[PDB]
RNA sequence: UUAAGUUAUUAAGGGCGCACGGUGGAUGCCUUGGCACUAGAAGCCGAUGAAGGACGUUACUAACGACGAUAUGCUUUGGGG
RNA sequence: CCGAUAGUGAACCAGUACCGUGAGGGAAAGGUGAAAAGCACCCCGGAAGGGGAGUGAAAUAGAACCUGAAACCGUGUGCU
RNA sequence: AUGGUAGGAGAGCGUUCUAAGGGCGUUGAAGCAUGAUCGUAAGGACAUGUGGAGCGCUUAGAAGUGAGAAUGCCGGUGUGAGUAGCGAAAGACGGGUGAGAAUCCCGUCCACCGAUUGACUAAGGUUUCCAGAGGAAGGCUCGUCCGCUCUGGGUUAGUCG
RNA sequence: ACGCGAGCUGGGUUCAGAACGUCGUGAGACAGUUCGGUCCCUAUCCGUCGUGGGCGUAGGAAAUUUGAGAGGAGCUGUCC
RNA sequence: AGAUGAUGAGGUUAAUAGGUUCGAGGUGGAAGCAUGGUGACAUGUGGAGCUGACGAAUACUAAUCGAUCGAAGACUUAAU
């Protein structure tokens, strides 16, 4: 698997930021690499929503970060709330997947091979 | 470790003709706008 | 590591400086010096 | 009829401009711009501020269309360099070095 | 058509020549400044505060010159218009 | 006698930038045009730059401004 | 008769200047560039482009009178080469500004120092301090940022030193 | 190059220190002993090990092959 | 398979990678509930639960629409 050029706790941390960022905003601006690594690691986390039992429930809080949202209509849940709640729904029938990765073009400072990567 | 001739133009030029860039792909966007970049759904109108 | 050149206002002007140039005959030499080569600063 | 354009005291390096030049001479117009527009090197936008400089150019001191031309000479000459004493390293000398950029456009005939 | 033989065409790049450009500041021309001397005055100041400077002074202001709280100058005699 | 690597170290910001604790050491750096008439206006551009137009005898005389050598860097081509 | 190094003798070519004479020049001088020209050599003309004010010729006379080498001096410019290097350290996403954002602002999360990467006071430095404006140069990349640039402001003592 | 330090050590010897013995009026010496004592280099050309691009081979291609040559291998024991 | 580049497996008429499901192997008995114990703890539900690279299956996701390059079997002689 890939190492990200980073050390094994920089990889983790990172990996769990990034999911938890793309389950707050559903579709975010990375790199290509980064991407397909934390393709794998939201879609379980997707897979323990659908299971739903407080098992999962803990078992996903051991990855994601505790963060607050600001919902619509003044409201306020967690991420793993949210996971729980409406993403699981949103996927109850679908048999894996759950994420597109959509190209863009190379950015300025760096020629880094910039990708979106959004919930379905 | 350091050069006992200098290098001529010859050699220089030699060197470099391998040195250059390609050609990217450019297949035109057939959807709107600018011209994509291939399986890219640029930035700049593209629709790859 | 430590280098030479500590500076000192008080000893910079005690050794150096006009009133210090001025209490020797050799030291009014360098000033005739300087004031003959054109210095702007003589102290 | 040719319409030519050229932007002095760049600072980038003749060397670096002139592998992006080499791609687009001898092209027309509209597939050079895409050229620009997907190679990812500085001098890139550089190169198309000079080129659509150039058909505006045409199109306004020559009455020219801008569909039937193409790119007849682009070429990059040395300018001044400025001369730096880098600290970083012990006592050494850096020159930034700086390109005369030019490019010209015809519709082919006369 | 089959054998045997001969001999091309390509320029990724390079060489020579020619043309056109850039960089750079030699060459030519010039002088605001200097070098060596001639002749004729003078040979230099200072406690009535010197040589040298520092601070200031223009309506606007940095530098240099001029000037000094009467400050980018004051009075007066004589030229000039 | 020199005519800007010369001739004073100094033709210009000179015994100044700068170096050195200090005594001291000590540079580089001249030229638009007769006249500033020093490019109104339009176009590309964020601007710098430029292309026209215009001043001028001349703008590859446009302030990085007389002449503009060679090294060096390029673009085109005839022969190979 | 005519190979020739140390070396001796002789005859000459060019450079700057001076005297005299005689000439050339905006109908374009010197310089620069090119050429398939002349002379036994040093070297001399002519033609064409560029340039835009001084310069040849004859005879004689004076010299700061001829460079390829001195680990020579001073300036320009290459080669190595798109090479080595970019100076110890955890960043991720979103939103914003903008011509333009990995590098600037804001927010959440994460992480680091923690008898210190904290907070004061001396020495030293001397306006680097604060608001706006700016991206030409500086910043080992970028830059909308800045200890950089421009404009204007800012240091208050009977008891502190 | 008593093969090989721009491939490695640095035990030896020999540079500054110090000591024993001997010699020397002495400063010091012997080389006779003893403890201690800083080993730089980003590979330009040839060369070598691998690995690619271009062109050629009388049409253009995919695959399977011959083998002019070249390299490798080559040791030995005990027991019935 | 590999420094890059090459090499090979695949590009929707598709199992190339990911995900999902199920396995293999690895670890070794999850949580929750109940019971016993004064309590540390133990027992059962239950070879449990978890599981990176390994295997199979399944188009849920992505391998899109496209564009470029690419020949025109000479001449001479002898046989036919």
């Amino acid at each position: 698997y890939r190492k990200l050029g980073r050390t094994s706790d920089q990889r983790k941390a990172m990996l769990r930021d990034l999911a938890t960022s793309l389950i707050i905003s559903e579709r975010i601006e990375t790199t290509e690499a980064r991407a397909k690594e934390v393709r794998s690691v939201v879609e379980k986390l997707i897979t323990l929503g659908k299971k739903g039992d407080l098992a999962s429930r803990r078992n996903a809080a051991k990855t994601l970060r505790n963060v607050e949202i600001l919902n619509e209509d003044e409201t306020t849940q967690t991420a793993l709330q949210k996971l729980f709640g409406e993403i699981a729904e949103r996927y109850t029938e679908r048999q894996g997947g759950y994420t597109r990765i959509l190209k863009q073009g190379p950015r300025r400072g760096d020629g880094a091979e910039s990708v979106i990567i959004e919930l379905v | 470790a350091v050069p006992k001739r200098r290098t001529s133009k010859t050699r220089k030029n030699k060197r470099r003709t391998h040195f250059k860039i390609s050609v990217p792909g450019m297949t035109e966007c057939p959807n709107c706008g600018e011209y994509k970049l291939s399986h890219r759904v640029c930035k700049n109108c593209g629709s790859y | 590591v430590k280098r030479t050149y500590q500076p000192n206002k008080r000893k910079h002007s005690k050794v150096h400086g006009f009133r210090k140039r001025m209490s020797t005959k050799n030291g009014r030499k360098v000033l005739a010096r300087r004031r003959r080569k054109g210095r702007k600063v003589l102290s | 009829m040719e319409a030519k354009a050229v932007a002095r005291t760049i600072r980038i390096a003749p060397r670096k401009v002139r592998l992006v030049l080499d791609l687009i001479r001898g092209k027309n117009a509209a597939e050079a711009i895409a050229i620009l527009k997907l190679t990812n090197k500085a001098s890139s936008p550089v190169i198309e501020k000079v080129l659509m400089s150039a058909l505006a150019n045409a199109e306004h001191n020559y009455d020219m269309n801008t569909d039937e031309l193409v790119v007849k000479e682009a070429y990059a000459n040395e300018g001044p360099t400025l001369k730096r004493f880098r600290p970083q390293g012990r006592a050494s000398a850096i020159n930034k070095r700086t390109s005369h950029i030019t490019i010209v456009v015809s519709d082919g005939k006369e």
